[PDB]
């Protein structure tokens, strides 16, 4: 048989960079969940892969603002994955 | 381009942890006694059911819990059969800091002693497999400044 | 204008994940950079992204192994990367 | 989907810190007694040349650098103005521990402090164009154990 690293496979998906805060809008849902709920719903049925995902949603709140403090937030995903992760519809 | 096998129905579990409720680790933890209520987090919750549903995932929600009760959840999960599943998601909604996310009660749970429950030698059934981990929290005080850029 | 997080548009590849060791060929080069090097060579000309370019390293990389120790090797990536990352040929 | 703007050249700046001889670490430092030379590490500072020439970057080597030497190359490079690059790219080629890397004298540079001197704020011509980091070392002692799976 084959073998691959025992911690293989993995995606880390992380609200934000070490250090700093996330943001939750009680009426709405955090900034981060929020974005990559819409951001899979939209792009899963395309094929696209999470990677890709994580790319729109690193964008998608690094446009938003807390206009109180002139705060933003920027997530951070890693990986060990070996290949595509696609999450198909069919 | 290889792509991870996604055929299975379920795809496999997506665990929700969904951290709103912090008055012990107000009563009990001196530096925590204004941490506050998570408002709000069910919208995530559900926005992850709806999706991951959608996607054929099996939900399986935990609200309020404390570190040794997310401890309990991810052990059940590291000792279950995934042979039939071709994924496994974890997704952790609550408060955090620098490596950190906290229950309930305001105990600390580090990240990395979270996912490395599912590494292929602690479970075997979820080797070459993708394992899906989703933070939602803080990891620290500081606020991220902002930076001028041209309009895309 | 607008703004965007003060950390954003990273990317960091790590030979490996935390705690573990890299290896070096010293008659050939490092596991990582020369399986890097062989997909950027490979993939750029067909217009391939970074992230997908570093999933196929992470694959070849776990691989191999240290047959003295029973070794292996696992790259991570880590970004904030708000676009696709391509180096056009042209 | 969004890209990255890449039709300057040079792209941007790539630069290669190849560190060989530890000669210094092992005479310095109690623990690195017995730390080797990293032979062959001229293959991978001349494979990245080829590869980020072919790719039109402006290669910047920099052989057997001490902690500080590191740091100096680095704040060159804050310092200098990027306006009319795309991208910048920093190779680092050494041996490591846990979330550091090594000079040849056996210093050690937290990773983060090296790529924390790009952000936005404190280099304003390179906010939103992509600065990549590649490290090859160690980031600790231990053997990363392998896990049996099917062949694809």
């Amino acid at each position: 048989t084959r073998y691959i690293p025992d911690e293989a496979d993995f995606l880390l998906g992380m609200a934000t960079v070490n250090n700093c805060v996330s943001y939750r809008n009680p009426a709405e849902g955090t900034w981060y969940i929020q974005s990559l709920c819409q951001s899979l719903r939209e792009r899963c049925p395309r094929g696209d892969d999470i990677l890709t995902i994580l790319t729109e949603v690193n964008y998608e709140v690094s446009n938003k603002d807390d206009k109180k403090n002139m705060g933003k937030q920027m997530p951070q995903p890693t990986f060990t994955l070996r290949k595509k992760l696609v999450f198909p519809s069919d | 381009d290889k792509v991870y096998q996604m055929k299975s129905k379920p795809r496999g579990y997506c665990l929700i942890i969904n951290n709103h409720n912090f008055a012990k680790a107000r009563e009990k933890v001196p530096k925590l006694h204004s941490i506050r209520d998570r408002n709000g987090t069910h919208l995530d919750a559900g926005a992850l059911t709806t999706t991951f549903e959608e996607l054929h995932f099996e939900i399986k929600p935990h609200d309020d819990c404390t570190v040794e009760q997310i401890y309990e959840i991810l052990k059940i999960y590291q000792l279950m059969d995934h042979s039939n599943m071709d994924c496994f998601i974890c997704c952790i909604l609550s408060h955090g800091d620098k490596g950190i996310i906290y229950g309930t009660d305001g105990q600390e749970a580090p990240i990395y002693e979270l996912t490395s429950q599912f590494t292929g030698l602690k479970c075997p059934s979820l080797a070459g497999k993708p394992k899906v981990f989703f933070i939602q929290a803080c990891q620290g005080d500081n606020y991220q400044k902002g930076i001028p850029v041209e309009t895309d």
